[PDB]
């Protein structure tokens, strides 16, 4: 620490006000409140008759009179007040830009279009192919990463998104500590070999800007916020970890009762389906900060899985209570109808939420589910679509497909689906095992039991076992290994005796079939043995357990 | 022209003439119906020739410069089915299909990737 | 005076029959020598 804490104060006291006055809310509203959780400098290139401008086009943005800012600004050569026209141009199309399917779901009223933004696009390389001074040397401030993070930003609209990490990366060499610009970064990977490969340009071909940057932050691993970068990326999706725990510890000492990162570092434990400490840590987060709503929706989902609805009742009413038109606020009203069994009602919150951002967490997702207790299983598959359109990096929205077509006759596509999703979260136990069931279908009986034995290891504990060794012998059984058969079902009566004898209904099954098998082999004694083993289950098998036993006496 | 010695399946003078029409606008009509247009018939041409690599990157790079259209991503993926990369193929279709309702011609050809899903058993 | 859209073709079904076909052909032989 020692310097090193006062060396960040200064310059994110820069990052939160140049970010403010430039009309950038959401990454001077981190930078802000990262002031609060750590423990005037003026400056820019403007002239006279140009600054009355940027009063001028800041005040009419604030009045969100998009429009007219436009038009106030039809020629700046100033370098950087460009972006802020630029800004206004590109949200005033934004808002009348809704795809025409994706409006349907989204209203359910049920009744010049990109070209735009190709003028756009090209305005930012003629301005700056004729600019005085390029990204290259140590040239450049603050004002030209906003032009190029505009860029990218705009790059990934057509989903160009080779290059857009290239134009957001050159715009975080020249000006660092900006978050808003990072966040767009994590949408460009849907990738997990990429990640390290990014990592790699990052630790040896990324340079920063000495320049613009104070002392002891050129430097890639002194700096604090490329830890931000590592805590995102490695939960977002975890693949392999590269000193994630080491660096965790350094960014928790510094920036105490930082609220972000205590909802991050809870947001943990729900990754890991730790329920029971997520809402200790979660708890806290209230009591310090009982006005922040942000990652509320989270809190709402884990109470969903405990089902506490008496605890989650009184969280919408507190939620409620403060702000009513959130996203997080109607998510986690949508949330609790769906705990009162009313998915028809549930609907209508989850619809307004997506009204706000139509770029939210996975709020499509959970729109989706609600359709399937429907049995709609039309609005639900293509609610569903919309989430992996928007991130493709959602696990739940690529196994909603595949649960939903499971459903439906044709089950090859749900294949596909699967297969995506498995890669993007292979120590699941469930979805290897749905996708081998599924893949059954496909009659090549090879390649399930790849799966279906990788299911089983990734079970963990063996009781749910029983279950899928059944299956393993059903499919062996297509083939001409029934002794593959005997051993596997063997194997989960072998698991009735470390269930301390459950003779469920799965287990009766593979009794009587043994029985039957070594009767045929002519082991009478031994087929003897599992007759009366079958104590339990249903009339016909008694009866027939009964029959085996008869016949194997006789032959003794 | 280059359409025109397409269709007599002559398939030389076909590409020279356009890939003169379209060094000749190398640097004016960057879009608006002419440069699309001319890009996505060479690689057309190309995809015929069976020298599907150029036509890869050609259609490629038509498909970053507009991206709502259904004919160049039902030709990507056939020339992806040409080669074997149905991983990277069934999602082009699926967009394609997204995008126009019927595209009968894409359907089958999505059907045809689904068997040989089903038949391949890649880990 | 405006021009239209210029003569653009796509993939026609008899060349996509044909390719579902020889891909049947591939699809088809490799089993016999894995069996």
């Amino acid at each position: 620490q020692d310097k090193i804490i006062h060396d960040i104060r200064i310059q994110l006291r820069k990052a939160a006000t140049e970010l403010s006055r430039w009309k950038l809310y959401g990454s001077s509203k981190w930078a802000a409140e990262a002031l609060a959780g750590l423990a005037p400098q003026n400056g820019f290139g403007l002239s006279e008759t140009e600054y009355d401008l940027y009063l001028l086009g800041s005040t009419l943005f604030d009045a969100k009179e998009f429009d007219r800012c436009v038009f106030f600004l039809k020629d700046v050569t100033n370098p950087y007040l460009k972006f802020l026209k630029l800004y206004s141009k590109f949200l005033s199309w934004d808002k009348k830009s809704q795809e025409s399917m994706e409006n349907i779901l989204t209203t359910g009223k049920f009744t010049e279009s990109q070209s735009n933004i190709s003028s756009i696009l090209k305005e930012i390389n003629t301005f700056l192919e004729s600019y005085e001074i390029k990204i290259d040397d140590d040239e450049a401030d603050l004002g030209l990463a906003l032009l190029y993070y505009l860029r990218g930003v705009i790059l990934k609209q057509e989903k160009n998104i080779s290059k857009a990490m290239s134009s957001f990366l050159k715009s975080l060499s020249c000006y660092s500590f900006n978050w808003s610009c990072w966040l767009e970064l994590m949408d460009c990977l849907q990738k997990v070999d990429d990640a390290l490969l990014l990592n790699n340009y990052l630790y040896q071909n990324f340079q920063f800007k000495f320049s613009e940057n104070l002392g002891s932050q050129r430097t890639i691993e002194f700096n604090i916020m490329i830890k931000f970068f590592k805590l995102k990326v490695f939960e977002e999706l975890n693949g392999q970890l590269e000193d994630y725990f080491e660096d965790l510890e350094f960014l928790l000492q510094v920036f105490p009762n930082f609220t972000f990162l205590k909802a991050y570092n809870a947001t943990i434990s729900y990754n890991n389906l730790d329920y029971v400490t997520a809402e200790s840590r979660f708890d806290d987060i209230v009591k310090q900060d009982p006005y922040r709503l942000n990652d509320l929706e989270t809190y709402s989902n884990i109470l969903y899985v405990m089902q506490k609805n008496s605890k989650l009742a009184y969280l919408a009413q507190f939620v409620s209570q403060i702000d009513r038109f959130r996203p997080e606020t109607c998510c986690i009203i949508a949330n609790y109808y769906s705990a009162r069994q009313e998915h028809e009602k549930s609907i209508m919150y989850f619809r307004r939420a997506l009204t706000l951002d139509k770029k939210t967490t996975n709020a499509w997702t959970l729109m989706g589910h609600e359709f399937v207790e429907l049995s709609n299983s039309h609005a639900a598959i293509e609610c569903y679509r919309r989430a992996v359109d928007i991130c493709p990096r959602d696990f739940k929205a690529w196994f909603g497909l595949g649960q939903a077509y499971a459903l439906l006759d044709m089950h090859l596509y749900s294949l596909y689906y699967f297969q995506k999703a498995c890669t993007l979260k292979p120590w699941d136990r469930r979805i290897w095992q749905v996708l081998g069931e599924c893949y059954s279908k496909t009659g090549n009986k090879v390649e399930a039991i790849k799966c279906y034995k990788r299911s089983i290891k990734a079970s963990q504990t063996v009781d749910q076992n029983t279950s899928i060794y059944y299956r393993l012998a059903q499919l062996y059984e297509e083939l001409e290994d029934l002794q593959e058969c005997k051993k596997f079902m063997m194997k989960c009566v072998d698991v009735e005796e470390l269930l301390e004898g459950i003779v469920t209904d799965e287990t009766v099954k593979a009794r009587l079939w043994l029985a039957i098998f070594e009767i045929k082999a002519g082991n009478y004694q031994l087929a003897y043995d599992y007759a009366m083993g079958v104590s339990s289950g249903t009339s016909q098998e008694i009866e027939e357990a009964r029959m085996l036993a008869r016949e194997c006496r006789r032959h003794m | 022209m280059g359409v025109m010695y397409f269709k007599k399946n002559e398939f030389v003078k076909a590409k020279k003439y356009l890939k003169k029409a379209l060094e000749v606008v190398k640097d004016l009509d960057p879009s608006s119906r002419t440069t699309i247009s001319i890009q996505l018939n060479l690689g057309h041409t190309y995809r015929k020739l069976n020298e599907n690599e150029i036509a890869i990157k050609c259609f490629r790079c038509v498909l970053e410069k507009n991206d709502k259209n259904s004919e160049i991503h039902c030709s990507l993926g056939y020339l992806y089915l040409k080669t074997k990369k149905l991983q990277k193929a069934i999602d082009h279709l699926h967009k394609s299909l997204y995008l126009k309702p019927n595209n009968s011609s894409a359907t089958a050809l999505l059907k045809n990737a689904l068997e040989l899903n089903v038949t391949l058993s890649l880990d | 005076m405006i021009r239209r859209a210029p003569t653009t073709l796509q993939l026609s079904h008899d060349d996509v029959t044909s390719l579902i076909d020889d891909l049947n052909e591939q699809k088809l032989k490799q089993q016999l020598n894995i069996e």
